[PDB]
């Protein structure tokens, strides 16, 4: 679309969700109106929209459509606000939306670079390198009123290694592209990949820039490094130092349940403040070789995920806990900023 | 099979103690 | 608001030298090029002769001389930031003296991303063709084999998608590109043809897969050898065909090579400068074989003194080279025969004044007169100084390390000054300075002891930097105090205010302590410093848990930002600071002004947030805010309702709250109400003026020592002047033949508005320099109103600077 138009949207019905630019969210569509829908808008522009109950929401392409009801699969695209709600007849809702901006901005030093070293901007594809790296980059600060640590505060590619470096003591594994190179990729693939609730994810979804989106992302990634029962708030589950990936997989990946609920589950060494609900089980053990058993506040008893205890004694680690995304609130031990 | 919970996997005594456990996900 | 914006002094950093041919085919000229103004020159035995100093709506950031088929003298290629292109030619009627635009165009093109070392533009030595690297895959063309008045191009494809450096090449049939390469595999030299009639590349003479890492300088060898000279950071390499002769000065590997000038038109002797001002020569030892060729025997490299940090190099003649600057002065340079006690063969010969860049400023009445003088910090490294310009008169403190803020204290008749000083880790196991300067050399020095903070595998040769509090006298302009900050520690504050009942009038001084590991700035201090018997002793230290960025006195307090809080600080009794409240922001606290209770806060992403000090209630509220991303350099406080800045790139802009208060969500967001795309890069906006229909007097310095001045203007006397503007733009020729709106409009590096708000004083002045006949072509028709009224209206226009 347009970075600032105006575009009118269907937007599928019973759907609430916060969609992340880049998430895909399976649909299957069996109440007839909506069947409707989905059949023009696949033979036109194929986007909709998801709300964010509340005025916001995200665009929704579909990449995939099969007719047995019609089952479909979509990407989320782009940020709006809403403008007006025609709640039609039908049952259908359509809407006047604004889609929000991405400002993507030149290098910091682009305007203040000396010609001379214009051709020395180019590097030659480790601390030493990245005090190279800014001492080469912002050489021009000299001629501004700012010291070249502060534009490294506000450069893209250090942001995003910044973050790599974290998500790095969550999970020894990748660093190609296991991450995008796109800052606005990179900022979008970190948003639904930390383990924050859905009122920090709104935030950054409304957050115009990928660079204040990163310096933000970090902010998060600094300051909430306590992890609390998002239902009661007085109840400290676990802290930033204990998430490790079990897997290749990640630190928090989607697993399913034999009822196609999805869990987005946050591994984690320790967990405190749990009480543990029924016998260990092994059916459907997302993490073969160890038992489930179920796992709530020890306060409110809303659900927390689960216990995963070995069954055999090789393994290692022998017992570790799963968290959903959820059911989790993190905390400061002081605003976020952008 | 009418006391495990859909969402989490918890199996109950009762039918009762599942539906108690029903709010704790809403 | 509607504002005025007029220059006060023009650029004066050199961005660019070329020497030519221009004003006859007997002349020798140098063009020089700062930013928005071209300058020509006649070479005479005796030193340089003023010709002509034209104005150009645009940015100089390509300019060439050449000389096609058919020509009696050199014809002048400028390119432009906002990519206009045009080709000029001199012209005097006896007495008059015009410059011509045969031709001009927009090279830009739709789609393309920009080249990282940005717009190169090339003429082949047979001037056949004008080659254009703007985009990075692309390569356009503008044939000169004929009256291409339109600038006519075509865009050959290119493989290559981050070539570094690129020149035609010498002595060879077909037109010729000679390009240095980045690719996965390294960096790498290649050659292609250019077929015109084909309007697409061929193969080249020759070609070399991995040359210097950080090789940056293609030099065509000219018509006897013939090739390439690649230039990197440690080897200074040759390529012709078969050819490949690499040396590796031990001199060069000290500072990076930039600059390069070729002497003699046969390209055996070719000047090299360095980014520290060390000026070399490069000769070509050549091989007069009996067949009648020649060939390269070797390449040698002699040091032969220092001068300004160049950014340009051209020899002129009889051993005179002019030195183009932009971090100091541009300078004439002698180089004898001999070396000198030292070594130099070079001695400064003239000096050309530079006040850029200019980082921060001040203004001051020094005599007590009422009129103002401005004290800059300018230039950087061994050119830094202080510049004080008067009513213009222009005073320079040589201070060989880089000033970076200043205030005056009136009360103890002398200047503060934060300094740094660049020092590099010596054998003995500390740091050596490596040359005297203000710190160095002040009649007096301290070094601060805190204590407050704890923190030697380093590098022999690692650079580091030594803040200074400087305190320099206001008549002798000598370093009087020289207070050496604590070991890494980067001081950002400084402030010069009376506080509190205290009646000692203080220097507040806000810092950070930085260390290479810790990204964001975890602790800090404000020292509190008093001068008084020749010394500078400190008063109180508050160790902070971030870093000052900004100070300012606030009614009798401190309104101090640390990150990102707004904090208010008292003078209590015991000359010690409290807390009275604090305000945090999502935003960090760069940049602060207050005009009475008002507090403006951004951030260098044009973050605007508004509070206000609400004085029963002894706290901040926010009244407004807007977040409109781009990079924002400077900013400044107008009038209580309208706020002024510099962002991205080389625009300002003015927004107001909103004066209608409506509703909430309306009345806590600010409006843009004005946009002007500048040409200068702003570092500081300091309100005052320097003299002494217009409300209002800002003045603000630039990186090009370009000095400005905005002032607010009348609903009635903006919409006269908007009209006047128009009606000039007819009469008034431009020199690329660019368009005044063009030129104005709004500029980022991916969107293009048209500007508002603002009026150019510069053209709206140009209205007494142009002829009586078409100053009332420009009146005609408006109440209409005759010129002389007119020519009294402008004339209050020029009195404000
Ligand atoms: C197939 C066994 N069963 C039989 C009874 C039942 C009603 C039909 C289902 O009872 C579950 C419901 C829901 C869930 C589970 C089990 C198991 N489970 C998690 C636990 C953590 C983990 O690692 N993997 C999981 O799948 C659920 O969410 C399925
Ligand atoms: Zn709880
Ligand atoms: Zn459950």
């Amino acid at each position: 679309h347009d970075d600032d138009s105006c575009q009118v949207i269907p937007v599928l019905p019973q759907v609430m969700m916060i969609l992340i630019p880049g998430q895909t969210l399976p649909l299957q569509l069996f109440h007839p109106q909506e069947v409707s829908m989905v059949r023009n808008l696949i033979q036109k522009d194929r986007t909709f929209a998801v709300l964010a109950y509340a005025q916001f929401g995200t665009t929704a392409e579909i990449y995939a459509y099969r007719e047995e009801i019609v089952k479909v699969k979509a990407i989320g695209r782009q940020r709006f606000k809403v403008l007006e709600l025609r709640t039609q007849s039908d049952g259908i809702q359509q809407a006047k939306v604004q889609i929000l901006p991405e400002c993507v901005l030149p290098s910091t030093m682009s305007a203040v670079q000396l010609e001379s070293l214009n051709k020395c901007q180019i590097f030659p594809s480790s601390y030493k390198w990245w005090q190279k790296y800014q001492k080469r980059k912002f050489h021009c600060a000299n001629l501004t009123s700012w010291p070249r640590w502060l534009y490294s505060l506000y450069d893209a590619e250090t942001l995003m290694d910044r973050i790599k470096k974290q998500l790095r003591e969550w999970d020894e594994n990748l660093k190609d592209d296991s991450l995008p190179s796109n800052p606005i990729d990179f900022s979008y693939r970190v948003a639904a990949c930390l383990p924050i609730d859905d009122v920090l994810r709104i935030q950054l979804l409304k957050i115009g820039s990928a660079i204040q989106r990163l310096r933000c992302e970090l902010d998060i990634m600094n300051k909430c490094t306590s992890l609390c029962c998002k239902q009661c708030q007085e109840t400290e589950i676990t802290t930033k130092n204990e998430i490790f990936s079990l897997s290749l997989c990640g630190p928090m990946a989607a697993y399913v349940n034999p009822h196609g609920y999805v869990h987005e589950t946050l591994t984690v060494y320790k967990a405190c403040n749990l009480n543990l609900i029924g016998r260990p089980s092994t059916e459907h053990s997302w993490f073969p070789g160890y038992a489930w058993t179920v796992a709530q506040c020890k306060i409110c008893a809303s659900h927390i995920g689960w216990k995963f205890t070995a069954t055999k004694k090789d393994m290692s680690p022998q017992k570790f806990w799963g968290l959903t995304r959820s059911a989790l609130l993190p905390t400061i031990p002081v605003i976020l900023c952008l | 099979s009418l006391t495990t919970c859909e969402v989490c996997g918890a199996c109950f005594e009762t039918r009762k103690g599942l539906s108690s456990h029903a709010r704790s996900h809403l | 608001s509607y504002n005025y914006v007029v220059t006060a002094q023009k650029p004066t950093a050199v961005n660019g030298c070329v020497t030519g041919h221009f004003t006859s085919a007997e002349d020798l000229n140098l063009l020089i090029a700062k930013n928005t103004r071209l300058e020509i020159y006649v070479v005479t035995a005796e030193g340089l002769r003023p010709v002509k100093e034209v104005g150009m709506y645009g940015k100089i950031a390509v300019m060439e001389l050449f000389r096609p088929k058919g020509e009696s003298k050199d014809l002048l290629f400028i390119l432009t930031a906002k990519y206009n292109a045009c080709i000029l030619e001199y012209k005097q009627s006896g007495e008059s003296i015009d410059i011509i635009t045969r031709a001009h165009g927009n090279v830009q093109d739709r789609i393309g991303r920009p080249s990282e070392t940005g717009i190169i533009g090339i003429i082949d030595p047979e001037c056949r063709m004008i080659g254009l690297r703007l985009y990075d895959g692309l390569f356009k063309v503008i044939p000169l084999d004929r009256d291409n008045k339109e600038l006519k191009a075509f865009n050959i494809r290119l493989e290559e998608l981050h070539v570094i450096d690129v020149k035609f090449l010498y002595g060879c049939q077909a037109p010729t590109i000679c390009f240095v390469y980045q690719d996965p595999q390294g960096r790498h030299v290649k050659t292609y043809e250019v077929s015109l009639r084909e309007k697409e590349f061929n193969k080249g003479p020759w070609k070399q897969e991995n040359v210097e890492a950080e090789a940056s300088m293609v030099i065509a060898v000219p018509e006897p050898f013939g090739g390439a000279i690649i230039i990197g950071q440690e080897s200074i390499t040759y390529h012709n065909g078969d050819k490949y002769l690499a040396i590796a000065p031990p001199i060069i590997k000290q500072s990076t090579i930039v600059c390069h000038n070729r002497v003699d038109p046969n390209g055996s002797r070719y000047l090299l400068g360095d980014m520290e001002g060390r000026l070399f020569m490069l000769l070509l030892e050549k091989e007069e074989q009996m067949d009648g060729t020649v060939t390269l025997k070797d390449l040698r490299v002699e040091l032969l003194g220092e001068t300004s940090i160049a950014e340009c190099l051209t020899y002129l003649d009889n051993g005179v080279v002019f030195v183009g600057s932009r971090l100091g002065d541009s300078q004439l340079v002698k180089l004898n025969v001999d070396s000198n006690e030292q070594g130099s063969y070079v001695v400064a010969m003239e000096t050309f004044t530079n006040l850029g860049p200019i980082v921060d400023m001040c203004v001051v009445d020094l005599e007590r007169q009422g009129q103002g003088q401005l004290v800059t910090c300018s230039g950087a490294f061994k050119e830094g100084s202080l510049r004080i310009i008067r009513n213009l008169h222009i005073r320079t403190v040589p201070l060989y390390e880089s000033p970076r803020k200043i205030c005056y204290q009136e009360v103890s008749q002398c200047f503060g000054v934060l300094s740094s000083r660049i020092e590099v880790q010596d054998t003995s196991g500390g740091t050596t300075a490596l040359r005297p300067s203000a710190s160095t050399q002040a009649l007096s020095s301290s070094v601060s002891s805190s204590k407050l903070f704890s923190s030697h595998e380093t590098s022999f040769g690692e650079e580091v930097e030594v803040h200074n509090l400087l305190i320099i006298d206001q008549h002798t302009f000598e370093v009087l105090h020289a207070h050496q900050f604590l070991q890494n520690e980067y001081a950002l504050s400084l402030v010069s205010c009376k506080l509190g009942k205290d009646p000692n009038t203080y220097f507040i001084v806000g810092t950070a302590m930085v260390y290479p590991e810790e990204a964001e700035p975890k602790q800090g201090r404000i020292v509190v410093f008093q001068y008084s018997d020749g010394k500078l002793q400190t008063v109180a230290e508050k160790e902070v848990k971030g870093a000052v960025y900004s100070m300012v006195e606030f009614n009798g307090k401190l309104l101090a930002s640390i990150n990102s809080t707004v904090r208010l600080y008292e003078w209590t009794t015991e000359k010690e600071l409290r807390t009275e409240c604090n305000h945090y922001n999502n935003i960090m606290a760069l940049y602060l002004k207050t005009k009475g209770d008002f507090i403006l806060v951004g951030d260098l992403m044009r973050s605007v947030l508004l509070l206000a000090y609400k004085p029963m209630e002894g706290n901040f509220e926010e009244i407004a805010r807007d977040f409109n991303p781009n990079w924002m350099s400077a900013v400044e406080i107008l009038d209580d309702d309208n706020f002024l800045g510099a962002e991205n790139a080389f625009n300002l802009f003015v927004c107001q709250k909103d004066s209608a208060a409506t509703t909430d969500e309306e009345r806590q967001h600010l409006q843009e109400v004005g946009l002007f795309h500048l040409g200068e890069f702003v570092n500081v906006f300091c309100h005052g003026s320097l003299v002494m229909p217009t409300q209002g007097s800002v003045l603000f310095g630039t990186v090009n020592g370009m000095i400005g001045l905005v002032t607010s203007l009348s609903e009635s006397w903006y919409n006269l002047l908007l009209d006047m503007q128009n009606r000039l733009n007819k009469v008034i020729k431009s020199v690329g033949k660019i368009e005044h709106s063009f030129w104005r409009s709004f500029h980022t590096e991916r969107k293009t508005e048209p500007a508002t708000g603002f009026i150019d004083g510069d053209l709206i002045e140009s209205f007494l320099d142009i002829s009586r006949p078409k100053m009332q072509e420009v009146v005609a028709n408006l109440q209409e109103a005759t010129a002389d009224d007119l020519i009294k209206v402008v004339e209050e226009l020029t009195r404000i600077h």
